[PDB]
């Protein structure tokens, strides 16, 4: 019995907090999960740094991490004999995790500590969570090669602080012994440390043995056995790989914690051999439009270690993908500037891009909402798509989802194949509204035409919406229905007026006549038409803006085209022109009236002869 | 969801097609298959509109650039002399020291005092004799 | 300049068509004027040579232009003895008139043909005039020092092209031979020719001498007789010379053919020998706005040229002064460097501004009419006058006009004078008012307070006179004021706005948080700012419509830049705010913030991102 009673959790903002909504992850043992996954990242930096120094292993080449556990102190002690940690390591990103003053970019300057984001979405994970079990945290760490004696022991209890002090420890790698609270037994326990270490460990390839001691009488046998497959998990085989080991594993090459959406685990063979893993984060980077990596794929060339976040094997269109390549064909003295500038690079990551072409559309078909989940944090990267490769539009115009009038919500969960499906018969055309702001969307009249007719619109109310637009005229073979004019098709069909009717165009008559002379000769014409709407006033053109774009309509007089001057045209019933022409007042009806023309010229050109005139008028009747 | 028809139209002014960007970023993504191009555009209907009140404003003036007239005039004579070179002597800021600008204004004041008391004297004559 | 690949037609009225028309004149002997004009210039360019090297005399001592005519031919041959036009000269300049590319400036850089408008203001004129009475004009020059074999040959029928070649010219100078048309026999005759001689060559220096010739059977008689005085109009009596000499001649050195308002004719002998004739234009120049110069007056010393559209005699507060200034006291050898730094000519400068000075108050009282007609083409730049001389600015102040609420005409004709009769029993304070538009800022009824009050405040709508008035603190005792506004915004230190303090800002910090996460990236900052003021908010610009025209300005982003999104500051105290903080609602709430933007974005800007939602909420407030 337990009985879950009430809920309510709300919070967003700052990566650290969103940190502690997953750290407990209802596991807790998210701590030595985490802590191994940095000793994996460890025996990738050694690996990498053996290329240029083999003195590195010591003479021991066994490259392995162990977890010993004891009951008696109550504590967990597990040490990788990777590259281990130097004094820099340390003191210059375990005191940027404790008091220092990182932030979110740095304290000062917000430039210097920029790249400890990356740092705190791995080791800053591990850190919080073995405190959530541990004690204390002792690191005694030594980097593999270097000096012994400058050894570094680094302690803490889960204050904003860290005692260090340089030790000597001979061992190359890192000894970590965390004391464990009285009660958190289980991780001491062995059959429950076996399936702790097993589910992430299976993902690494470092083989994770753990202390089998078989404490007998005269008879205390410490022997080490893997408790992990022990092999990577790109290069195993995928029917060997359960869905959870790909998740996990992004954990670590994302130097992140989130569960990924979908992956790609695809080898291609060829000139051009390797065997690529692609991810979908559930989250939006931090450092999405920073200058900095959080986006990126680790480099493995022949099961060996690189560089880590390299962004070089993926398009910036594409930055939204996270993962890995391990590329057996590519040189294993290659660097980020050979990524960049070898056309062996560029022809890696174009075969990479299809990968994420499957993988996006696969997404898409299978589950639409962890593909809205995507849209809503990764949609203006792909939005970019069709802007620049037009010619597979159509394509990449299944992976675009618009806000539609479908809903009155602002998400994105209706795409074109949605409208193919709300498709009317006869329908070729795609109804389109465009804006650059969604109160600008919501500011149509077109939209209640729609409404009586039953045809379906997309409400387009983004920023970067408007780019793929100069090359989205056209989808699925069937053109969009731009919203770009309303025109005099409706010339002599204008008695659907609810009562603008003769009755009120015989006490019109003399207000179009004081409208005309009081206007005069910086307007075309004053029609009154019956036009309804919200608008009061509002005008008719003749061609392109009237005359604002041709040869002939400039060479009518030159300066803005007289014609220009748009018509004049005033709804006689509602209320605004109404409480106009209950004011017979001089000073009050031109305050009306003027206040309405350049109202309508703001409709039909978005600049003003006088914006001093309106700005006057339009302050003083909501003032006054 | 889906309101009956499929559209939550709302309010409505005028419409505009957005654009600002077409020059942007660089070129590699799928391949070679160029033809998504062909818009179309039509309009050809009116509905009517429910949007009739009066609420009350709070009369206040309204400032920007500012010129106008009144209807006078008069003049004087006296001084007249010229030389400079456009240069940077006396190319500088400052304008005004202390001014009026009082026309009008309502001022609306509050004070309240009752308060009040009584105190009076009396009169306490002698008694007189007289004999033959 | 190397031109090319320029393809624009967009001109009209700018000079040459302007030229056309009124070369025209109804006159036709206008072409004799020009023939002259060039020859008096030419020779007057050999004394100049002469000055640089004598022998460019080459043998004449005597330079006179010389016409003769050829009644049968219908040939008018008018040949000076003056530094003819050297080959290039020929090419770069009459060329340049018939067909090159010279747009305005230069179509390339916009600045090394910039002294083609120079040649077309005097020789166009010359061109168009020479055709309307010749069927064909034929040019040959030759340069002075130039031998005879460098004689240049020019010929055009009055197309848009032209004929340049080497010929051999003995005679040095330049010979015009104007083909006339058939009818045009009337500048054949030999008494007519020098009627027109006398009309035109009265006011100009160049001795101008013609074919007295008797050809008769066996002999062939010839002598030249000079109709001419022979002396320039400012060394000859003032009183000799006539209105109509002075009105025409003002036309030959402005290089123009409209009539002067007014002129002085004055000498100044002694000590220091120097004649000098101003004039006052009626139009103001094109160069009066532009980098090139026809701003100052033509420089001779001792009756001999120097140089044209020398400013070193003029400063910019009186640029558009034309005329000359001969003087025999000067160095024939004065350089352009000696004209600037030299206190004589310092002497030369001072005497002529303050001459000026005498002839524009005398025009005030002489004709308000011309004087009127003065201030408003040319005010704009005399408008430096005091606010570059701090000694001088009471004196400059009588002849600064400005506008004022005398009329609401945009007519600058109020002075300042006028204003200190025109002041009411304690009206001690100079009220002004300063505007980008004269029809923006006549929109604004707030002046009906001083209307009735009975106050008349100054009109300004000038470009620099918001720096000039900065110095026009005072005139005549009268301090003046700025009723822009003012308020309790900093009554005593700041806090004192009315009670818009930090119990205020208690509900200002969460205002301002919402606002900034509701705008997202739309503003760079919002504030409540506590200038009481009659207006609910103002944005605020770093410089040119904030950010929209500088270096760093657009390298921020490379778009319309994250600078130029402008600082939307609000008054907490203003009643509109009150209600904008009294709305929990949040789409209510919003609608407020962002009315008082794209009010005060529209004020500063003249123009909407987008319209119709701001135009929505106005409709909907005022329509309810």
């Amino acid at each position: 019995m337990k009985g879950q009673e009430t809920r309510g959790f709300q919070s967003e903002v700052k990566q650290l907090l969103h940190l502690m909504i997953h750290s407990l992850y209802s596991n807790k043992e998210i701590f030595l999960r985490e802590l191994i996954s940095n000793a994996s990242d460890a025996a990738d930096k050694l690996r990498f740094r053996a290329l240029s120094n083999p003195d590195l292993y010591e003479g021991d080449g066994e490259l392995r991490v162990r977890v010993s556990f004891d009951k008696d102190k109550r504590t967990l002690t597990i040490s990788d004999n990777g590259v281990g940690m130097t004094r820099d390591e340390v003191i210059d990103h375990l005191g940027t995790i404790a008091k220092s003053g990182t932030k979110s970019f740095l304290e000062s300057l917000g430039s210097d500590q920029a790249k400890d984001s990356q740092l705190i979405g791995q080791f800053g994970v591990g850190f919080y969570s073995a405190f959530i079990v541990a004690d204390k945290v002792t690191v005694r760490t030594r980097a593999a090669g270097e000096k012994p004696e400058n050894g570094v022991f680094w302690e803490s209890a889960g204050e904003g602080e860290y005692t260090v002090a340089d030790i000597t420890k001979e061992d190359r790698g890192t000894e970590i012994t965390l004391h464990l609270r009285e009660g958190e037994d289980e991780f001491l326990d062995d059959w429950r440390v076996r399936s702790i270490i097993s589910k992430y460990s299976d993902h690494i390839a470092l083989p994770v043995e753990i202390e089998k001691r078989e404490e007998k009488d005269g008879e205390t046998v410490i022997s080490w056995e893997k408790i992990n497959k022990a092999q990577a998990l790109w290069t195993r085989n995928k029917s060997e790989i359960t869905d959870e080991e790909y998740k996990e594993f992004y954990k670590h090459i994302a130097h992140d914690f989130n569960d990924p959406l979908t992956w790609s685990h695809n080898r291609v063979e060829g000139k051009q051999e390797y065997t690529s893993l692609l991810y979908i984060p559930s989250q939006a980077p931090w450092d999405m439009w920073n200058r900095d990596h959080k986006h990126g794929l680790k480099l493995y060339v022949q099961r060996v270690f690189i560089m880590d976040d390299a962004e070089q094997f993926m398009p910036n269109y594409l930055r939204f993908v996270r993962g890995l390549i391990d590329s057996s064909d590519l040189p294993l003295n290659v660097s980020r500037e050979i990524l960049q500038d070898s056309t062996v690079t560029r022809n890696l990551r174009n075969a990479l891009t299809k990968r994420v072409l499957q993988m996006l559309e696969k997404l898409a078909k299978d589950d639409a909402e962890k593909y809205q989940t995507f849209w809503q944090q990764f949609g203006l990267v792909l939005k970019e798509g069709p802007a620049e490769d037009f010619a597979n539009q159509e394509a990449i115009a299944k992976l675009l989802r618009f806000a539609s009038t479908h809903t009155d919500s602002s998400a994105q969960t209706v795409s074109l194949e949605d409208y193919v499906s709300r498709m009317k018969e006869g329908q070729e055309k795609i109804y389109y509204i465009t804006a650059d702001s969604y109160a600008a969307a919501k500011s149509s009249p077109h939209l209640e035409l729609l409404r009586k007719k039953g045809i379906e619109v997309l409400l387009l109310s983004d920023r970067i919406d408007e780019w793929m637009m100069n090359y989205l005229t056209e989808f699925d073979g069937k053109p969009f229905q731009s919203v770009s004019k309303v025109d005099e098709s409706l010339e002599k069909l204008a008695d659907e007026v609810d009562e603008s009717a003769k009755e009120a165009e015989k006490a019109l008559t003399p207000f179009i006549d004081r409208v005309k002379a009081l206007l005069g000769e910086r307007v075309k014409d004053v029609r009154l038409t019956h036009r309804l709407t919200d608008t009061p006033a509002i005008v008719s053109t003749d061609a392109d803006e009237m005359s604002t774009q041709m040869a002939k309509l400039f060479a009518a007089a030159g300066q803005k085209v007289p014609e220009v001057k748009y018509i004049f045209e005033l709804n006689p019933d509602h209320v605004l022109v109404k409480r106009a022409a209950d004011t017979e007042d001089e000073a009050k009806f031109s305050e009306w009236v003027e206040l309405l023309l350049d109202q309508a010229l703001l409709a039909e050109r978005g600049t003003l002869e006088d914006p001093n005139l309106f700005i006057r008028r339009m302050n003083q009747l909501l003032v006054s | 969801m889906a309101t009956s028809t499929l559209i939550k139209a709302i309010d409505g002014d005028t419409v505009k097609l957005m654009y600002k960007g077409q020059p942007m970023t660089f070129r590699l993504l799928l391949v070679d298959t160029p033809e998504t191009k062909h818009p179309k555009k039509g309009v050809e209907k009116y509905g009517p509109e429910a949007s009739a009140f009066t609420k009350k404003m709070v009369e206040n003036a309204k400032k920007i650039e500012v010129e106008f007239d009144k209807g006078q005039r008069t003049d004087k004579y006296g001084r007249g002399l010229a030389y400079i070179y456009a240069d940077g002597k006396m190319v500088n800021e400052a304008l005004v020291r202390q001014g009026l600008a009082k026309v009008a204004y309502v001022y609306k004041p509050n004070n309240t005092h009752e308060q009040h008391l009584r105190k009076s004297e009396a009169q306490a004559k002698k008694e007189k004799l007289n004999i033959w």
